[PDB]
């Protein structure tokens, strides 16, 4: 048989709720969303870190003429001096002291310790759920992983389910992300090739062993005066240590609905956001008919002190006339109370006592226990405690 | 420090420890 409920997307907490076939005996339920993992799809355009601007050695001519030549270096910058005259130990490199004519060059290329310390930029699209469901039926309990589409089923060896779409979409990532050591930020990145000086990204390479290393990060050169030789050179400073410094904090302090953000792969795990509608194809074997499982003749509700309070604050007896000894569930059949057990042993003759939990100040909830349904009425009480460390099971209707 | 919560939550990471969750009642 197929059933379809719609479970709200909280994980940690259990969903109760009742099957009702026809012809036979009421079975109960409990869906549990154990693990709830976002991942959106990445693609690396660029990584970025702190660059080394190595400085080739300077040669001379000693007074011939000498000319630029293009490189594919990363910002290869190339200036033709005139007249040094260098001295290193003896004074005397070159003569025809006229017109010494000097070459500098520099360009830029990652550090050493780029291989750990790096900044990797990603653009992410519309991102998938899959989601890890624990499902209980009876006696017999199954665990089973599937993907939010409402189009891929799960299944576990008799079972078939069908999760989603989701009722409101989100996503904590920007259109921009960047990876650094693990943390996750939003920060919008230039695009390839449009590098910016002083700012992130100033060095771009596909990989950190690639050699199509390309940036420009303003190296200009100055003539020397120095009889020593020595080529001067003066940079705006590097950005990714700036971006560093300006960082901010990361998505795993950020993020909106409180969820754990997780690298390799860039991913959200348990973020409770909604509501998700599965549907459920219960095999017909653990299905048991109405002969078999007894059924009570009349029962009657006597509630106990309520607290509409995050917690199980609430106890309420049930009596119940039965003429064979049985296994019974329980459940509360509107949308303002749960209970904290889904079945129980019942007598022929006697009474249980029961524990539920609920928002509402009043108390007009419907009990049922093997089909037939009655009544409770009831005050809730204002509850003594502020802030309880259990999250609210239950959601507050309109003006109810 | 003076933090409001909300119905919803909210979690509090101090220093390097596990990030608690609280919820706040309706306790008018
Ligand atoms: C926090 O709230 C209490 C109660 O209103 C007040 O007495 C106290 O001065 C507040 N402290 C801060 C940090 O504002």
């Amino acid at each position: 048989f197929e059933h379809a409920t719609t479970v709200p997307n909280v994980p940690g907490i259990p969903y109760k709720a009742l099957v009702e076939r026809a012809g036979y005996a009421p079975l109960n339920l409990e869906i549990t969303v154990v693990s709830s993992e976002l991942t959106p799809s990445t693609n690396k355009e660029y990584v970025t870190c702190r660059f080394h601007t190595v400085i080739p050695s300077p040669q001379v001519k000693c007074c011939g003429s000498l000319e630029c030549k293009a490189s594919s270096k990363a910002d290869y910058t190339c200036r033709v001096f005139g007249g040094v005259y260098p001295f290193m130990w003896g004074g005397a490199q070159c003569f025809c002291d006229s017109e010494n004519t000097q070459l500098s060059e520099a360009y830029v290329e990652f550090a050493p310790d780029c291989t750990i310390d790096h900044a990797v930029a990603l653009k992410v699209h519309t991102a998938a759920l899959k989601v890890g469901l624990r499902i209980v039926y009876g006696n017999t309990t199954a665990h089973l992983d599937t993907f939010v589409n409402g189009v891929t089923p799960g299944s576990s060896r008799d079972l078939k389910v069908i999760a989603g779409p989701i009722s409101a979409a989100f996503s904590p990532f920007d259109h921009k992300v960047v990876i650094r050591k693990g943390l996750v930020y939003n920060y919008d990145f230039p695009e390839y090739g449009a590098m910016k000086p002083g700012a992130f990204g100033d060095i771009q390479a596909s990989s950190l062993d690639a050699t199509d290393i390309v940036a420009r990060t303003d190296i200009r050169l100055l003539k020397p005066s120095v009889k020593n030789i020595h080529v001067p050179y003066t940079q705006a400073v590097s950005g990714y240590e700036m971006w560093k410094n300006n960082s901010g904090r990361p998505l795993q302090e950020t993020a909106p609905f409180g969820c754990k953000i997780e690298v390799e792969p860039l991913r959200a795990s348990n973020c409770a956001y909604g509501h998700i509608p599965i549907s459920i194809d219960i095999p017909d074997a653990a299905f048991v008919r109405s002969s078999e499982s007894p059924t009570i003749l009349e029962v009657s509700c006597t509630v106990a002190d309520c607290i509409y309070s995050a917690d199980f604050g609430g106890s309420l007896t049930l009596q119940y006339k039965a003429d064979r000894e049985g296994h019974c569930p329980v459940h509360s059949h509107s949308t303002t109370a749960v209970l904290k057990e889904a079945t129980t042993h019942v007598t022929a003759v006697g009474s249980i006592t029961l524990h539920f939990s609920t928002s509402s100040p009043q108390a007009n909830f419907i009990v049922s226990l093997c089909g037939k349904k009655t009544t409770c009425n009831a005050e809730c009480k204002p509850p003594a405690d502020h802030i309880i460390g259990e999250p609210h099971k239950v959601d507050q209707e309109f003006q109810a | 420090r003076n933090f409001s919560v909300g119905r919803e939550g909210l979690e509090y990471v101090w220093g390097n420890h596990e990030p608690v969750r609280v919820w706040a009642q309706e306790s008018a």
